[PDB]
């Protein structure tokens, strides 16, 4: 009894998000899960590079890379349209189920909630927080966090919408050419009023 | 059907193709900066006779700037009617008081935003 | 079975609660909802402003606002002495049930983890952290928030307490005549011991 | 059916946790709270100080101590190896019930999601985040607090590990002699992709 | 009954009314800045005769300020033996010592809470 | 038995005893500064004649520090083949360049983790 979580399945073998356009294939793999816990969603995120280009941006004063996910108007990951290119599912142990997904709508954002092309309620459309980079020399680099929950709809097959971006802009860097590695985020938890199945 | 026709404020969803056989479908996409709005179609069927059934971009709307109201004593007016990017907003003072924060602010996108040129202006006694 | 909330339900019609004494009249619209999860229960809180006045503090550079919760023995709002006006109920779709509510009490903060009048243990009685209003200009505006399990009692009646407050204090306010709108906060979700059924 | 908490249960008599190394007995009353929620685990932690010592940290200027937890191959705490000197167990009212412990190892930080010993995902093993120590004069003293998830067995035996730990180096202690009184922190929740059972 | 007691650590919760019937109930509820602590009452009933029961505000202490110890080589004395607000703090060092950021704090009432005039003194050699 | 063996990166779980059974088992557990790696052992039980069994402290490595890449025009090379503490990074720039922020860093214990003793140099155009 799994299904109360819909999720990307614990860190896969081949990257499974393509968060940067200057890029294409995949530059990462982005972990997601979303659990079912009473009126609401708890939503955990975070990414781990895999490709040489992303992996390299903590080299960089100034970034900001946004995840785009649309989902249909049955729950389902539009794939061609989001950044995550492999649908969600139940929890497998620490993979991703492989069946059809159980009240997918139930782990939506709430059209009700979180409203579409409503400017008077728009502000309501927004979570915030903070993440960590842990650097080479250990210390926590704090990266921004913005979410928007469905406001726009990309097209007449987006039902919802789940826009996660990350962003820095200090003095320096969080790394330097000999020291850079992988960019990983710390897990950012948030939650959310759920749709009804 | 030949390619895709293509619109200016909807982009084609995928790579084109030269060739495109009945009953095949393609989607497009609102463009960065623009949003739908139901309920127009934004994709097309190639029917028997091989040309794609009608379909336009009017589903996508651009995106708007904040709301701005008249700064007291004075007035904003947006200039072209619309708060939509590409557009302006001008400001007016009143009779017995003057403008200083000049007074033309310019609705423009900025990546996948509508935002104003800068800031509105404010009304003095005189 | 949607026993495991008890919320106010998704934006309410009207407003729901008084926050500013210098009101009268259901200033704002608060949204609260408590799940049940394990020895603990979920607390996701957020503020929709209504009245003009409520509204234009955003054009404050210091402002603070408290939303006071008392439950009686049962763990029913007590609301001639809450802010928040209508009682909370069980999931229903997006809105509140119209039932007995099921284990109210188990919603509580428990006495035994958040006491009364217990100055050696005082500091176990609070919670912080940050919220954020979304200005018009886009920005993310943080806002100070404490929160104050059940340790003062404000009479005979109330067995529970829960005190929400609000508040930030800058070089300038998060808006401007022209520009202010509605005021609302982003959710804010924190943790405590429940009270046993 | 508690059996979805492991926990210290709440406000313990006599202190539980040795947290000071330059101590022996038992400095302090770790209270901590494991919840299943769905492929994830719900962490809940905070420190109630007992002995003179650690209650008097509060008045200097840079700190920082470490909770060391390390469970066996079961899921059981190492209570030899480990900073909390008594074992956790499922929920019984507001104390640990007294039983065998229903799928520990499901409570356990997932070896999968967070590796031991590799150093190409080590950036993965990290979580952080801020707590607050509630000062005398009312105000809110942030306290910073990293969270290490199994990445270094300390042993044959130690199969998860668990460290937490808080700090702060600011211009001015958080208290003065005639202030001071006990050092408590504020709960700090945090998530972790769960091992399976 | 008419218009219910009124006192000074607690207030009547709701507006008063001139009448009131038999088997009415009216409730209090500490004013800002006290508390409640069992087990004496802080609402009443009309009884058959148009007289209030007996009823206090006694259940309602006033808010007090945080502790405060003897500033090392000196003494902190609760002027008015009592951390309630409304009161003072005194500080005399000791003899070898002087004292210095003077040496009287009054715990006052802000808002909904007690707290000091100020910060405790400390004592040097001399 | 007697009390059991101490080792250099491992220590005994527990204070030692002078005499000990036959079939009680001791434990041990990495120091600080150290870490395991499977799967060797780190405890042994006295035998049936009087000495412990065989034991190691292989199992415990110890901390290393982060990775350095050789710096644009230069090399950073291992002084001692290791990134274990203890040891030193030495840094050379390529014949056309010079070397600026001096050029060894001291991988160090601080605590329980192994940290450069300070930033990797770079190489400039001479
Ligand atoms: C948005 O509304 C504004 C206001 O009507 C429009 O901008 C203004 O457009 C006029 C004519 O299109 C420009 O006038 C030109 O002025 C020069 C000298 O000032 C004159 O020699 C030319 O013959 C012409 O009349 C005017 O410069 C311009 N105002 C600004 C701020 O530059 C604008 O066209 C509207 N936008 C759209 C998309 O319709
Ligand atoms: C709290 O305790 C303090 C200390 O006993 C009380 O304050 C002090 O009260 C006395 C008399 O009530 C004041 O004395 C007056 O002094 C002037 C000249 O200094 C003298 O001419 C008058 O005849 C009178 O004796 C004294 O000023 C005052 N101390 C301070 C700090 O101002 C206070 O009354 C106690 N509070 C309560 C509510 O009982
Ligand atoms: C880590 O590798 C380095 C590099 O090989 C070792 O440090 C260097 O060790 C040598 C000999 O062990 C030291 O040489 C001495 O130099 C003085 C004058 O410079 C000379 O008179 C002596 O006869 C001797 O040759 C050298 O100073 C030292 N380098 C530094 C940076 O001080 C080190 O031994 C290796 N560490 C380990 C644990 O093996
Ligand atoms: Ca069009
Ligand atoms: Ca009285
Ligand atoms: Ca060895």
């Amino acid at each position: 009894d799994n299904i109360n979580t819909l999720w990307t399945g614990v860190n896969p073998t081949e990257a499974n998000c393509q968060i940067m356009n200057s890029s294409e294939s995949n530059d990462c793999k982005l972990i997601l899960t979303l659990v079912k816990t009473g009126a609401l969603v708890t939503a955990f995120v975070y990414v781990i590079g895999v490709s040489n280009n992303f992996n390299m941006l903590t080299t960089h004063r100034n970034i900001n890379f946004t995840a785009e996910l649309f989902f249909d108007s049955t729950g389902n990951l539009l794939t061609r349209l989001s950044s995550l290119k492999t649908p969600l599912n139940h929890k497998s142990g620490q993979n991703m189920a492989t069946g059809a997904i159980t009240n997918a709508k139930g782990f939506m954002p709430s059209t009700t909630a979180y409203p579409f092309n409503d400017n008077s309620r728009e502000k309501e459309n927004y979570i915030y927080g903070t993440c960590y980079y842990t650097a080479s020399d250990r210390t926590a680099f704090p990266i921004d966090i913005s979410v928007m929950l469905n406001r726009r709809a990309i097209n007449d097959e987006t039902s919802y919408c789940i826009r996660i971006t990350w962003s820095w802009n200090t003095g320096d860097a969080p790394e330097v050419q000999t020291s850079a590695t992988t960019l990983v985020t710390s897990p950012f938890t948030f939650y959310y009023i759920r749709e009804d199945d | 059907c030949e390619e895709p026709p293509t619109f200016e404020a909807m982009e084609l969803i995928g790579k084109p193709k030269p060739y495109y056989e009945i009953g095949e479908r393609v989607d497009y996409k609102c463009k960065k900066g623009y949003f739908y709005i139901p309920p127009l179609a934004t994709h097309t069927i190639c029917d028997r006779n091989h040309t794609w059934l009608p379909v336009s971009d009017d589903a996508c709307y651009r995106e708007t700037c904040p709301y701005i109201r008249d700064p007291l004593n004075g007035q904003a007016v947006p200039a072209n009617g619309t708060y939509e990017f590409g557009y302006q907003m001008h400001f007016i003072c009143n009779e017995g008081y003057y403008l200083i924060g000049e007074e033309i602010l310019y609705c423009e996108l900025k990546g996948s935003v509508a935002i104003w040129s800068g800031k509105p202006p404010i009304c003095e006694k005189v």
